[PDB]
């Protein structure tokens, strides 16, 4: 733990500073961190969490397809060493986080809110994983997506409205697996379309504020119903 | 590669 | 010599993957390896060196500042702390880059277009470092960054068209250098005019290639001027 | 800060 020695308030600040910046793998060190404290995170600390853990792999995922297309058109050893390297780091990174949700995030986790959370990040960290993945284990990493899924699926359904922005990410994220993780794409419209139907006829329940954070999400899976449909 | 729109920062 | 055992034109090779991945750390990495090798910098290798440790040390300027405005802003340790994390990370940066210059880069370039780029590149390290300076020796880097951009003017206005871009750069730059550094707006406007209409008035003997190449660096001396008059 | 133009990308 290179944080060990640090407050856990230092680094939760130090994250939010490194958000500032724009130093996502300062803010991801700093809020593994705080994680490895041992004690739960806030609702805010948790999407400190994954916006740091979000970019860094945004940038090895951009990067990593960049170099994955450079070495199918290539199709010497330098163009395959290197999108490795990147794959490697990569998969470090989903590792990592994986890390720190079996401990001991997700044990811990008893309400909706949290446990819905980080069992989405699961899933999210092993789609990350499936979409780099060629050999013997895919099957698994994308059956270990689609139960961490599954699982905040049960969840959210059985404890949290249909406008929940938590709920509605998880439904997109899900649909974009099945979509091009399962090749289910059947399946990623149908869920796509049930989740913005049931949430606008939930609208009528909300805030000003809490419209806004619903109907951002329900534009989401707008774009890929569109795309899709 | 199209990418979908998926939860939280398009950092990719 | 992390980067040792690869071929020295793997490293270039890579540097370029790297490049077109947007992977700075990794395409400043694979060039100081590449120059470790101990053989003199092609045109286009020096400007895989220059173009991969800019963007490294561009990141990390941009951090410094966001850091820096909030630390004046709250004038507990930790925004101190956290701001001279990054810059003992840029002065790193400048320290490894100004290291490649000095061992061996700056000894061995004899031809005016590579010891002039090394020259400006040494000024603008120490610039960088001037940038965050606040103790005895910002006189000194000061003096450094100064010393290395006038050599390279003396070389440029003797070696070189008034329309070389290199030559351009190197005025640009020691002009924000007069403008910010040394607090000499008069000398700043002097040289970025003085270059402009030189350059200006050298323009007829080019290619159009090369009148493109030539014309987008006046513009910048041309945005300097605007601001500063 | 209102940074100058400088030469090569403007990566701050
Ligand atoms: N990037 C960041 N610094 C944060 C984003 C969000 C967020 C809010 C709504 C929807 C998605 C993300 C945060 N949650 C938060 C903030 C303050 C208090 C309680 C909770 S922190
Ligand atoms: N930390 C974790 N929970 C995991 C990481 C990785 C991994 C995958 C690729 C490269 C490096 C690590 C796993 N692979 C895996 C998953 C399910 C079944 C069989 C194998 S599980
Ligand atoms: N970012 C990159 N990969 C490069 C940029 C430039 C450059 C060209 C003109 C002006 C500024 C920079 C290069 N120089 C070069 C390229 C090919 C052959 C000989 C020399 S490489
Ligand atoms: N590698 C180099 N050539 C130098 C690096 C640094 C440095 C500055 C700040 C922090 C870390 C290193 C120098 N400082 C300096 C410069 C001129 C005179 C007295 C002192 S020289
Ligand atoms: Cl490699
Ligand atoms: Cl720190
Ligand atoms: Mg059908
Ligand atoms: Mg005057």
């Amino acid at each position: 733990g290179a944080m060990g020695s640090m407050e856990r308030a230092s680094l939760i600040q130090k994250a939010k500073l490194a958000e500032q910046a724009e130093r996502y793998e300062d803010m991801a060190a700093f809020m593994k961190g705080a994680v490895e404290k041992g004690e739960e995170l806030s609702c805010e600390e948790r999407n400190l969490l994954s916006v740091a853990y979000k970019n860094v792999v945004g940038g090895q995922r951009a990067a990593w397809r960049v170099l994955s297309s450079i070495e199918q058109k290539s199709n010497g050893p330098e163009v395959r060493e290197y999108r490795e390297k990147v794959e490697t780091e990569l998969q470090g990174v989903c590792d990592t986080v994986l890390g720190l949700l079996d401990s001991h995030l997700i044990k811990e986790a008893g309400d909706a809110e949290s446990r819905v959370f980080y069992l989405k990040m699961k899933g999210d960290y092993y789609r990350y994983l499936a979409e780099v993945a060629t050999g013997d284990d895919k099957k698994r990493i994308i059956d270990s997506a689609r139960s961490a899924y599954q699982e905040a699926m049960d969840i959210s359904k059985k404890e949290m409205p249909p406008t929940n922005p938590i709920r509605l990410g998880l439904a997109l994220n899900f649909s974009v697996f099945h979509y091009e993780i399962a090749n289910s794409p059947e399946e990623a419209i149908s869920l796509a379309k049930t989740t913005f139907d049931e949430a606008m006829a939930d609208l009528h329940t909300l805030s000003e504020d809490s419209y806004k954070d619903s109907t951002l999400i329900m534009q989401l899976l707008r774009d890929n119903l569109t795309l899709w449909t | 590669k199209l990418m979908f729109k998926t939860e939280g920062p398009d950092s990719d």
